[PDB]
DNA sequence: ATCGGATGTATATATCTGACACGTGCCTGGAGACTAGGGAGTAATCCCCTTGGCGGTTAAAACGCGGGGGACAGCGCGTACGTGCGTTTAAGCGGTGCTAGAGCTGTCTACGACCAATTGAGCGGCCTCGGCACCGGGATTCTCGA
DNA sequence: TCGAGAATCCCGGTGCCGAGGCCGCTCAATTGGTCGTAGACAGCTCTAGCACCGCTTAAACGCACGTACGCGCTGTCCCCCGCGTTTTAACCGCCAAGGGGATTACTCCCTAGTCTCCAGGCACGTGTCAGATATATACATCCGAT
């Protein structure tokens, strides 16, 4: 009766921080 | 027998003169061919589509080498480091490099 | 002429409870709308490029994995694939 | 391993076009990063062209159209 | 109906149509549409739902704009889709440099 | 004919 | 004269928004220049839009599609 | 009777918090006036056109001070000067 | 013919019929074909006169991707415009900075 | 299926002496190209702006106004214009 | 490191306003039902060019050893920005009033889509040659240790 | 300031292959019709943007003050540059397979296009409660004293 979710994460950064992978 | 930095410059001007490709044609052929993989097996090239990626790439590159030694002059030193590559990327924003 | 009501009845799925104010349901329809262009032109231009005169569901899901980020496409597509398989049979 | 592909010097070279005096030593494997990022996100594009053309070989044009597609436009490969 | 035959909010009808009138090809799809309006549908709810839960935190039940500013800009995926926009008063996420606290 | 060398 | 219209206050709060601590004196002088700069490439824009629409009054729809064309897209006031 | 810079930290969470237009009204929209002036004379704007300048405008600037901050601590100061702002466009590029 | 009525190189004939297959509108004009063919044809004249004239003083009479890269870097309104692109193989401008010299 | 041939006009025209190679030829192929799309996307999206369905001169040379900076500008409206002019008569 | 005094800030509560939410009447845009064209799915084809093997040449990558020099921490001088308080400036609010001009509507004229027959501009394929890459050798220019 | 040494610029000869000019061959552009409607156009409605009056006071201006931050300079050192040597393997030219891009030939079927029909969704009223507002107060933080 309500609505679903995924991953969620932040910012992240970049530049020097990770990417995400599979 | 010269001095440290006077062989620096000698070859900085030599190659913004120049418009030859600053890496190795093969080993930029099989590092294409791996990142291909992971999104799909089996995947052929054309020679022109490889020289499409190497071009952006270097002039990518290139263009970020500037913006960071623009940042490494900005700290009072003539070395680029880690940490001026980093900033130099998150002042572009996302869409410069992400 | 806007898409005001549609996402409210969206709102009350996620949230029955609570509200939305005025400006910020004008952000909101800016949004579906900058993401309805966003993807309508990208599928255009895709289909352009292989020389096609139809846009389908095929151009629709490959715009998704070309615009949305990781994780957001997958979802997108499930949701996608999941409408027209219902809209398929009836 | 085959990231280790390009070399010291090429990058050192590349860092010279961009008119740098001295370059660091951690420099190096900071740049290998940011080539696999950019690399990835291209072909990632690249390919998914190529698969909607229903097609096993990415052509020259699907590069354009990737990388056009995120404010990198190229000249000299079709258009 | 056909939205309600899709199961989804937003108008299937009425995207069919923008989608023709819009000036994106000369033949659009019968499954196109419908596929849109489910994509639009799920953002539209991702952002609403963590819109509210944003929204419950500061005590409010109706979203303002400094809500849906804070829902994007802490996920990696909407904010990098949305990287280009700015939200009308919706303010920045409170950060802080390392080196400016006592 | 416009800013130039 | 009326560029002054906004204040050193104004500005130095704008900075702390950005989350700064310490703010030079020429900064308020230098803000005033890029912000005159903005703001002439976005009007230009849009009285550009709303001399096309053969209009005498510059409309919000107009700033958004002016905005919108150089990377500074708006929410809250259409799309 | 506090310190030099102590009252500076507690002013910039009280405006991250907020989301109020930190420029006056009335000033801004003249300033508007001034500007379209070159390019067309005797040009009206809606209530709401005026609003979507500030808007821009104030996000663009603040944006773009916190591009600058970045460059100042890089440069191992804490205060902001011309040098950062000019560095700060330069790198961030056209548009 | 059509462009020799307009007194251009760049066919009109060609160009008309790309605004209709390319989608951009119901019914295109007849004078935007011809218009929007006079200003390609202008800013090719521009960019290939700036470079040939930067190609003879290399001593080469063929136009090569170099002398375009010169060309285009080295006027201000035409870098602005071409800003977001990168020509292949056409390297950069010879630059180095201020402090870097002894 | 190119621009190749008119761009070789337009050299010879500019300059009869010196010739251009077959890359950079692309690379003024792809240009003409961008320019093209650059100013045909703008003038369209102009006309959907003011609800119009008709793509004229009018909407080209506002799109000219708009994407080309300023010095450049003026110049290829003359040219624009001057062209429209020629095809009043002859 | 511990403590109270002083300042600001989050918190509880109560009132008050106005904007959000729901309501109804209305209409025009979307759903049904039908026909017909032609883009596209599909099968079969031609052959382009991508991939992969051996094998010699050698430009270039890798390795190592000085050691000049720039990265870096420390630190002393001092200007300048922050903090605070009092004086001063106009933004903000709202109120009233005119009118330029956004917006709308009903005309009917001019213009582009459209189709068909025709044909010349333009694409693809083909040599031919001279611009340019290649090279070797001497004139010129920049660098650098007493 | 002096000359020795190493690099780059440059002048002329030779050889290579790509760019430039020709040539059939389509097929896309042109011509010349007609048909239908988007839009130029004039009249009308009235929203709302502009402008001045005038009271309140939040906010901007100016000023005096002290400190901590900017910045210059001396010290340490280790790391990156420069050079010569060894090692790797990119580069190039050749030969060979066949996957699969590009192609084409038919024909199915999916979508545009229409008329009718009616309900989804707009505008626009109507009332209420979430929240802006205020105030008294408990709680959280900084700061000087020790």
């Amino acid at each position: 009766v309500r609505r679903s979710n995924r991953i969620r994460l932040k910012p992240l950064e970049y530049w020097r921080g990770e990417r995400i992978d599979y | 027998r010269y001095r440290p930095g006077t062989v620096a410059l000698r070859e900085i001007r030599r190659y913004q003169k120049s418009t030859e490709l600053l890496i190795r044609k093969l080993p930029f052929q099989r590092l294409v061919r791996e990142i291909a993989q992971d999104f799909k097996t089996d995947l052929r090239f054309q020679s022109s589509a490889v020289m499409a990626l190497q071009e952006a790439s270097e002039a990518y590159l290139v263009g970020l080498f500037e913006d960071t030694n623009l940042c490494a002059i900005h700290a009072k030193r003539v070395t680029i480091m880690p940490k001026d590559i980093q900033l130099a990327r998150r002042i572009r924003g996302i869409e410069g490099g992400l | 002429e806007s898409y005001a009501i549609y996402i409210y009845k969206v709102l009350k799925q996620v949230h029955p409870d609570t509200g939305i104010s005025s400006k910020a349901m004008s952000i909101m329809n800016s949004f579906v709308n900058d993401i309805f262009e966003r993807i309508a032109a990208e599928a255009s231009r895709l289909a352009h490029y292989n020389k096609r005169s139809t846009i389908t569901s095929r151009e629709i899901q490959t715009a998704v994995r070309l615009l949305l980020p990781g994780e957001l496409a997958k979802h997108a597509v499930s949701e996608g694939t999941k409408a027209v398989t219902k809209y398929t049979s009836s | 391993d085959n990231i280790q592909g390009i070399t010291k010097p090429a990058i050192r070279r590349l860092a010279r076009r961009g008119g740098v005096k001295r370059i660091s030593g951690l420099i190096y494997e900071e740049t290998r990063g940011v080539l696999k990022v950019f690399l990835e996100n291209v072909i990632r594009d690249a390919v998914t062209y190529t698969e909607h053309a229903k097609r096993k070989t990415v052509t020259a044009m699907d590069v354009v159209y990737a990388l056009k597609r995120q404010g990198r436009t190229l000249y000299g490969f079709g258009g | 109906s056909r939205s309600n035959r899709a199961g989804l909010q937003f108008p299937v009808g009425r995207i069919h149509r923008l989608l023709r009138k819009g000036n994106y090809a000369e033949r659009v799809g019968a499954g196109a549409p419908v596929y849109l309006a489910a994509v639009m549908e799920y953002l539209a709810a991702e952002v609403l739902e963590l819109a509210g839960n944003a929204a419950r935190d500061n005590k409010k039940t109706r979203i303002i704009p400094r809500h849906l500013q804070l829902a994007i800009r802490n996920d990696e995926e909407l904010n990098k889709l949305l990287s280009g926009v700015t939200i009308a008063q919706g303010g920045v996420l409170p950060n802080i440099q390392a080196v400016l606290l006592p | 004919n416009r800013i130039r060398l």
